C-alpha cells in the first residue's frame, strides 16, 4: 500500500496547479481519497473528499469554488485541480485514504473513517 | 467547525502526559474522534480511532477516551519517540473531516 | 439472526423486502404506502427506478402466491444522518401507485405495523461468518436493554447516540446480524430498525436499533 | 481473500466456479477433464447432475465470452475426509464429455495447472463479516509458513493433522476467508486448496490449506 | 432450547420399543440428532446418528441391523425403532444434538461436533 | 475404537487433579478430543470442545488439553461440586462418537 504525490512547484499568485495522486497496493474503488494540506509551520486542514457516503464531494469553505478533485479509477490515481491559488495556499499537500462504513458490522480489523495509509506529501509554492 | 487543542505539552521520560481536544456537539459529541501522531518531515500517522481502538503496530501505551464534547489522549510509559506532533480529527455534520490546531508534545 | 428460529408464515406481514442489484435489506411497512428502513441501506444513493420491493414474503427472494413486488417512487433518508456514526439512522420508502391509486393491497400476509416483549426478524447470517443468507424468515426474541447499560464502558461507551437503542443480552447468543439491517424491532409496534452492531451474539456486544419513537415527528411529516 | 488485490483477467485461468442451488465454491484445473476442489465444499453430496463449472471467469456467475460452462459426469471425495477434523480435505471433479470426447478447451483464459512466492485467488470474503462475495476475482500473496509453525500452541496447536500447511502472515492481515473453500494456492504449480481457517487475516491465525503433494498418488490414482 | 424422550419401559427380551425425542427452541434440520444410551452402573454409549455429513446414517455395531433412527422435521421429532431388543440393551436412553461444520470459518461461538445439548433421558428395561 | 480412561480419581478441594485418555491413532491422533460432565441423575454436560475450547458458562478451572494419541483434562481450583463423572470422546474413521470409560473424580 503506498501513495505517491505529484505536481507540487513554485506558482505565481492567482495561477493554476494540478496535485496527482498514484496508489499502489489496495483497490482504488473501495477508500475515500482526500487531500489535506500542510502548511509551513501550521497543523493538518482537510481540503477535499471523493465518493464519501450520502456526498458526491466535499470541499473546505476555504477552498470552494476554486479547487476540483477527481479520481481516474482505471489509473488507480486521484486528482486535485487548484485554480486561483492565492497567498496562504502554500502548503505540503498530503493524499490519504479512509474505509467507509458498509453495513451491520463494524469489525475491530477494519479502520473506519481514519486515515491510516498518507503520502509522502508535495509543496506547493503561491509566491510572486 | 473547529477543535481546540492545547498549542503544546510536556513531559519526562517514563512519566504519563495527556492531550485533551475540546469539540462541539456537531462533531465530537455526535461522532467518533481520532488521533494523528505527526514526526517532524513526515507524513501524519493514524493512533486512536473510534475513540479508543488502536491500529496494529501501536503500542498499547497510547490510550484515548471520548466524554461528551471534550476528548483526550494519554500516553503512559513516556518515551524519548513520542515527541512529536498530535491532532485530534472528526467529520462536521456535512462530513467534512476536522483536525484539531496540533500539540506539541515535548520528551525532557 | 444468529440464535433465532424460523417464523411462521402469517408471522411478520409487516416486513418487507429491498433488492437493487445484488444488495438486499428489509424493511417494515408502516403505511399501504411507506416503508421504513435504515439510512445504511440506501447510503450509496441508488436511483429509485432500481428499487424493488416485496411484500408478503417468507423465502428470501422466492416468488410466493401472497407476495407482492412493487416499485419505489422516491426514497428520503434522515437530513442528519451520519455514515460514521449512524446516528439518524433510518430512510423512508415511496412505494409506487398503480392505475387506482392502491400501493399495497392489505391481506392476512401483508399488513402494515404501528407505530409508537420484543422480538426481531431477518434474513440475515443465522451464524457470525455465515456465508449465505437466512432462506426462512427468523425470528428472535431480545429484552430491551436500559440507555445505562447501553453506554457502560464494556458494552458501548460512548458510541451510543441519541435516537439509539438496545436490545438482546449481554451474555451474547441471539443478536441480529450482517443481512438484517433496517428490519423491525417490534415490542404490536414498531419500537426499532436493526442499525449497526460489534460481532453478532458477542458477550457485552448487543445490537443496536433506531429508537422509532425518538423519530415519529419526522415519520409523521415525511409520510403526510 | 482478506487483504488481496483484484486479478488480471489472463492471471488465473486455471482457477473454476462451482455452482449447485445458492452453493458455491472454486477449483482448480488440474487436468482438461479435472477439476480439484475441497472435500467439505462437496460433504452434503448432491448429484452430479446438479453441479455446474465455469471455467474461464474473472466476474463471479458473470457470463463472459471466454467463459466456458461445463457439467460434471462424477465427483470422488477422499475417503478418509473427516468433516470433523476437515483432514483429506479435497475432492475430484470430472467434467461431461462433449460429441468428440473434449472436456474443456485450452485457450488464453482456460488452461491446466501444473501438480508438483505463493499466491492465493478466489471469490471469498474481502472482509471478515463480509455480506456478499467479491465481484471481481481476488489475488494475494501469501508466504509458506513451517510445520513447527504451523503446530505452535499459539499458532495453530494440534489442529494440524498430516496433509495440511499453513499460508499467510503471523501478524494476520492478508488470508483467504469465507467462500475461497477449494481455491488454488499456486507457489507454476498447485500447492493448495482452500481448506479452512479459525477467522480471516487474525494475528497467529492463518489459513489452512490441503497440501497437494501429500496427496499426489491419489489424484494420479484417481485421475487415469 | 429442550430435548424430552419417551417411550421407555419394561419390554420381554426379543420384543420391539420404538422411542422418541421432541425438540422445542431450536432449528431442527441444522442439528445432528444422536442416541446415546447409559446402561445401569456403565458409562455412555453411542447408539446412532443422522444428517451426519458423508453419511446418511451411522449405527454402533452392537446395534447394527436392529436398531433403526428416523427423523420428523415437520413435527421436529426424532425416533428410534428397536427390535429385537436382547438383555444388555438395558438402559438411560438420552437424546441429544451436535453441530456440524459448514465451510471455510470454524468460530468460537459455535460448537461443532460437541453434545452441547441432551435430554432428561428415558429408562428401557428388557427383562423376562 | 475405543478410549481408555482410568475407572477413578480423588482430591482434596483447593487442589489440581488431572483425568487422562488414551486412544489411538484412527480417533484421537487423527481428530478433536470432547470432554463430558454427569452428575448422578443427570444428563451429561459438555466441558471441553475442539481439544481446549469451554463453551460458555463452564469455569476457566477446566482445562484441556491434547498431544498425539492422548487427551487429558486437569480441574485446577477444584471444588465439592466437581464430584461427577468424566468422558472423552471422539469420532471414529466411521463418524461414530466414541465414549471413553468414564472416570469416578471423588472429592475428599
Ligand atoms: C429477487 O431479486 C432480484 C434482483 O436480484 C437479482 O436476481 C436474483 C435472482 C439474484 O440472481 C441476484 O443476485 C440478482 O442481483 C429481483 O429482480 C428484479 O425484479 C423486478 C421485477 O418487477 C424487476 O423490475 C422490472 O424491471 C424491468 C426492466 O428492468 C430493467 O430496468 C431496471 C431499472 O433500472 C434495472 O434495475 C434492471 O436491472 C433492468 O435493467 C421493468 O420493465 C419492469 O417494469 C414493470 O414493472 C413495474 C413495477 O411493477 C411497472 O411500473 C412497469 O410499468 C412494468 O409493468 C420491472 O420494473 C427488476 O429489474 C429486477 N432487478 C434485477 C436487478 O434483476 C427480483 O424481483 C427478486 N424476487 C423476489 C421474489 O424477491
Ligand atoms: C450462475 O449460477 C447459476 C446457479 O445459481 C442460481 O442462479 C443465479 C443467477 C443466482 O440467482 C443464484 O442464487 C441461483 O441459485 C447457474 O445456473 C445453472 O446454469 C446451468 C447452465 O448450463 C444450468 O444447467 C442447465 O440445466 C438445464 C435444466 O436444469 C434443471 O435440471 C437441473 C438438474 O438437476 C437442476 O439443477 C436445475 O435447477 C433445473 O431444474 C438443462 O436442461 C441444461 O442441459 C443442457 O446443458 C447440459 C450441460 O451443458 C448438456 O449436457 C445438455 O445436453 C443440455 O444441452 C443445463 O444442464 C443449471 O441448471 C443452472 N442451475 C441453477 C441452480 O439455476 C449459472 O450457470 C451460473 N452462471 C455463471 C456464468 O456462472
Amino acid at each position: 500500500v503506498q501513495l505517491l504525490e505529484s505536481g507540487g512547484g513554485l506558482v505565481q499568485p492567482g495561477g493554476s496547479l494540478r496535485l496527482s495522486c498514484a496508489a499502489s497496493g489496495f483497490t482504488f474503488s473501495k477508500y475515500i481519497m482526500q487531500w489535506v494540506r500542510q502548511a509551513p509551520g501550521k497543523g493538518l486542514e482537510w481540503v477535499s473528499g471523493i465518493d464519501i457516503p450520502t456526498k458526491g464531494t466535499v470541499y473546505a469553505d476555504s477552498v470552494k469554488g476554486r479547487f476540483t478533485i477527481s479520481r481516474d479509477n482505471s489509473k488507480n490515481t486521484l486528482y486535485l485541480q487548484m485554480n486561483s491559488l492565492r497567498a496562504e495556499d502554500t502548503a505540503v499537500y498530503y493524499c490519504a485514504r479512509a474505509l467507509p462504513r458498509s453495513g451491520y458490522l463494524i469489525s475491530p480489523h477494519y479502520y473506519y473513517y481514519a486515515l491510516d495509509v498518507w503520502g509522502q506529501g508535495t509543496t506547493v509554492t503561491v509566491s510572486s | 467547525s473547529v477543535l481546540t487543542q492545547p498549542p503544546s505539552a510536556s513531559g519526562t521520560p517514563g512519566q504519563r502526559v495527556t492531550i485533551s481536544c475540546s469539540g462541539s456537539s456537531s462533531n465530537i459529541g455526535r461522532n467518533y474522534v481520532y488521533w494523528y501522531q505527526q514526526l517532524p518531515g513526515t507524513a501524519p500517522k493514524l493512533l486512536i480511532y473510534s475513540n479508543n481502538q488502536r491500529p496494529s503496530g501501536v503500542p498499547d501505551r497510547f490510550s484515548g477516551s471520548k466524554s461528551g464534547t471534550s476528548a483526550s489522549l494519554a500516553i503512559s510509559g513516556l518515551r524519548s519517540e513520542d515527541e512529536a506532533d498530535y491532532y485530534c480529527a472528526a467529520w462536521d455534520a456535512s462530513l467534512r473531516g476536522v483536525f484539531g490546531g496540533g500539540t506539541k508534545l515535548t520528551v525532557l | 439472526v444468529v440464535g433465532g428460529l424460523v417464523a411462521l408464515r402469517g408471522a411478520h406481514p409487516y416486513i418487507a423486502a429491498l433488492y437493487w442489484g445484488h444488495s438486499f435489506c428489509a424493511g417494515s411497512l408502516i403505511a399501504p404506502c411507506w416503508v421504513l428502513t435504515a439510512a445504511h441501506c440506501l447510503q450509496d444513493r441508488p436511483a429509485p427506478e432500481d428499487l424493488t420491493v416485496v411484500l408478503g414474503q417468507e423465502r428470501r427472494n422466492h416468488s410466493c402466491e401472497p407476495c407482492q413486488t412493487l416499485a419505489v417512487r422516491s426514497y428520503r433518508l434522515h437530513e442528519a444522518f451520519s455514515p460514521v456514526s449512524y446516528q439518524h439512522d433510518l430512510a423512508l420508502l415511496r412505494l409506487q401507485e398503480d392505475a387506482d391509486g392502491s400501493c399495497a393491497l392489505l391481506s392476512p400476509y401483508v399488513q402494515p405495523v404501528s407505530l409508537p416483549l420484543c422480538q426481531v426478524a431477518g434474513w440475515g447470517h443465522q451464524f457470525e461468518g455465515a456465508e449465505e443468507y437466512a432462506s426462512f424468515l427468523q425470528e428472535a426474541q431480545v429484552p430491551f436493554l436500559s440507555l445505562e447499560r447501553c453506554s457502560a464502558p464494556d458494552v458501548h461507551g460512548s458510541s451510543i447516540l441519541p435516537g439509539m437503542l438496545c436490545a438482546g443480552f449481554l451474555e451474547g447468543g441471539t443478536d441480529a446480524c450482517q443481512g438484517d439491517s433496517g428490519g423491525p424491532l417490534v415490542c404490536l409496534t414498531l419500537q426499532g430498525i436493526i442499525s449497526w452492531g460489534s460481532g453478532c451474539g458477542d458477550r457485552n456486544k448487543p445490537g443496536v436499533y433506531t429508537d422509532v419513537a425518538y423519530y415519529l415527528a419526522w415519520i409523521r411529516e415525511h409520510t403526510v
